[PDB]
DNA sequence: TCGGATGTATATATCTGACACGTGCCTGGAGACTAGGGAGTAATCCCCTTGGCGGTTAAAACGCGGGGGACAGCGCGTACGTGCGTTTAAGCGGTGCTAGAGCT
DNA sequence: AGCTCTAGCACCGCTTAAACGCACGTACGCGCTGTCCCCCGCGTTTTAACCGCCAAGGGGATTACTCCCTAGTCTCCAGGCACGTGTCAGATATATACATCCGA
């Protein structure tokens, strides 16, 4: 189809959190999404690894947890699974 | 009259280009390289423009990294000058060569 | 035919992608070696986009397919879609 | 009344586009329901960290807009950013102000 | 018990040194380089494959997925004898049945 | 019932076929898998092999050997520029290194 | 319980490494930085195996952990299966 | 007097013997409690299957040789014969290590 | 030392095209329900990792002489930087087309 | 296979500032030298790596059984995405502070 799907009103979303004031160019959220897009291929990449390394057949938090410890460094690998298991826990609680 | 002492400019220029953002090759003539070289690979292609912006904001990229790779080990062997062996070991460091 | 085309690269264009480097002088030499690796560059990425554009059965290089090989070759550009 | 799941978990960024591009780009046979909110809720806040950086790096360059310069600059001035797209070129960003001693003047 | 079935090249690499060289053998240790070095090469060419067809937005992989990420990855002239090489393949497997 | 004949024996192939069809398909690398994916991929696989034992069984003699050893594969995979391409970045265990010294090291008269 | 073990890699050690890379003369400060280069490689390396070894839930190590905390670092090691 | 080569000589010697040979040069107790060390800083108790630890060793002996291979050419680089903890920093910074 | 040249920084004002906001709407997410087998549990086994003893014997550590190379200091020249007049062709605006990317 | 109509290609004309050739000085390449130190090669001392055999126990692999979770299917509807819009952020233009560099 003609529509483009990109990560844009989302990111923005996400910057009127971080800074209201602030806006963002249409260069610079192009490649905003462009990042979006690289990291989730490679959460999603090395999750299909490990399900496949283990033999399994579907892709669990854990394997995304695994895969955001083994690719974000160590002080962004600790923070995101927080907000990643906070996130998971919400969802699931809140039903 | 007055005159700048050799390097001072050089020390502007840096500066200058490490605070500008801008492609610094002429677009039109890497465009033609651009061309000149895809034709050995296949005939009478077309490059869409932002294709042929991508290849050169890689391009310069990927040689102003070089520049600095290339500026570290002049400066190992306690140079300032940049010769094509630093060029040629950053390459041969960097695994590319 | 184009030809000839690489000593099209002005030698401050050079210069000023070294002064952007951090390089503070630039060898008489460095121009012509500044060319070729360029040259062999270039040579590997478009080799791989076109690669990706004859597959599609295309015959316009599209910016994706650029994108596409330098993913391919480890240097990643963010900026042309995803 | 649907509520959709990204408002759920708290979360800006789609849960449900996410859980469609896990079980299109065919990762895997199956897909598990925390996947895709797991995977959410870590590219937004990745998404929170750059933008936090670079808004911070506008708002030092007196600027209210972002723009690749700032994003460059706060990939490269953060030592895990830097370190996690150590391997991408961003468009535009340019380079950090960097000029080795040895070459200023004595 | 008894131990699971664990596949392995082993018998096919050897069939191939047979050929290009009869009178030679090989250890077990060069044997498990050689089987690491065929799913290695494996895994490439069919990664390649993949995001070959998912650019396309293809669901099936087909001789051209193969064939181009061949290309791709492979250096050089050895690119050129593996096209050769899978074309005569494809091509006289397709006169059977 | 036609007598069964390996796709591998079709293809004039020593590599199986029938393994690379199933890995292509068990490794969900794509939703199908043409019939003549693997046979092309079998090919490819074949010959890489064969030009690595080539090399490798000449590295042998070379040494005097009649069985090939990580030493012979990594000098088959070094000395050749173009496989030393395709595994640069790959480490070949008990394999060692090439045989060289720099020039400026060795002595002068 | 472990402590102090990267002392245990002898001198000699670092050298025999050294030659192998060619090197004709190492400067006595090499052994430290060689220890520390060593060390940064090796945590790397067993942060990613042992990453993947939490995440299959087991308690040993295996070779194909190690082989893919490699993989996944960037360098293929062939010989020990995968 | 006892006869002796000259400085460097055996060093010579020493390179053409480890370059010919493929046995490992760190002793494998050694490099094996260090293993253990490190990853016991990751998680309490765990056990190192006798081939994981060849894999690590035969990497990182792999690794630190290339390493060498990249000092011994900034140091020739830097018109000198002996290699200095500078030659392993630039080698390491060139390749993106640091 | 040091004062003069003088590029960069900063404040004000005009402008504008870019993005911030609104809209229509439609499609793909959400809700609902199912099958069924993947994942999880439990019980078992056994093999291979951890641990120890013994001892030896090769390898590591340690001291030393000394030599050759690390490199501080110097010469000096020619290479590279700075400056200028020249002029080149890149960049821009505009017009023509139509291959061929995109969609059905 | 067919249609569309995008935008890539080609060309002209003008602008002008980037590119160029050249002048010419001294910054810096590096050949040469002194030297002293620290790294080498060797003998000696010694220590803990390695071999080898035995323990044992745990955890990995396996089987059996289950079930509850996900994929398929369906309905539904308002979220998100092209289109529309405009106003105000930063480019452009000007004024003008203030640090640095060089020649004396």
């Amino acid at each position: 189809k003609s529509r483009k799907e990109s990560y844009a009103i989302y990111v923005y979303k996400v910057l009127k959190q971080v800074h209201p004031d602030t806006g963002i160019s249409s260069k610079a959220m192009s490649i905003m999404n462009s990042f979006v897009n690289d990291v989730f291929e490679r959460i999603a990449g090395e999750a299909s690894r490990l399900a496949h390394y283990n033999k399994r057949s579907t892709i669990t938090s854990r394997e995304i947890q695994t895969a955001v410890r083994l690719l974000l460094p160590g002080e962004l690998a600790k923070h995101a699974v927080s907000e990643g298991t906070k996130a998971v826990t919400k969802y699931t609680s809140a039903k | 009259p007055h005159r700048y002492r050799p390097g001072t400019v050089a020390l502007r220029e840096i500066r200058r280009y490490q605070k500008s953002t801008e492609l610094l090759i002429r677009k039109l003539p890497f465009q033609r390289l651009v061309r000149e070289i895809a034709q050995d690979f296949k005939t009478d292609l077309r490059f869409q423009s932002s294709a042929v912006m991508a290849l050169q904001e890689a391009s310069e990229a990927y040689l102003v990294a070089l520049f600095e790779d290339t500026n570290l080990c002049a400066i190992h062997a306690k140079r300032v000058t940049i010769m094509p062996k630093d060029i040629q070991l950053a390459r041969r460091i960097r695994g590319e060569r | 035919v184009l030809r000839d085309n690489i000593q099209g690269i002005t030698k401050p264009a050079i210069r000023r992608l070294a002064r952007r480097g951090g390089v503070k002088r630039i060898s008489g030499l460095i121009y012509e070696e500044t060319r070729g690796v360029l040259k062999v560059f270039l040579e590997n990425v478009i080799r791989d986009a076109v690669t990706y554009t004859e597959h599609a059965k295309r015959k316009t290089v599209t910016a994706m397919d650029v994108v596409y090989a330098l993913k391919r070759q480890g240097r990643t550009l963010y900026g042309f879609g995803g | 009344k649907a509520k959709t799941r990204s408002s759920r978990a708290g979360l800006q960024f789609p849960v449900g586009r996410v859980h469609r591009l896990l079980r299109k780009g065919n990762y895997a046979e199956r897909v598990g329901a925390g996947a895709p909110v797991y995977l959410a809720a870590v590219l937004e806040y990745l998404t929170a960290e750059i933008l936090e950086l670079a808004g911070n790096a506008a708002r030092d360059n007196k600027k209210t807009r972002i723009i690749p310069r700032h994003l460059q600059l706060a990939v490269r001035n953060d030592e895990e950013l830097n370190k996690l797209l150590g391997r991408v070129t961003i468009a535009q960003g340019g380079v950090l102000p960097n000029i080795q001693s040895v070459l200023l003047p004595k």
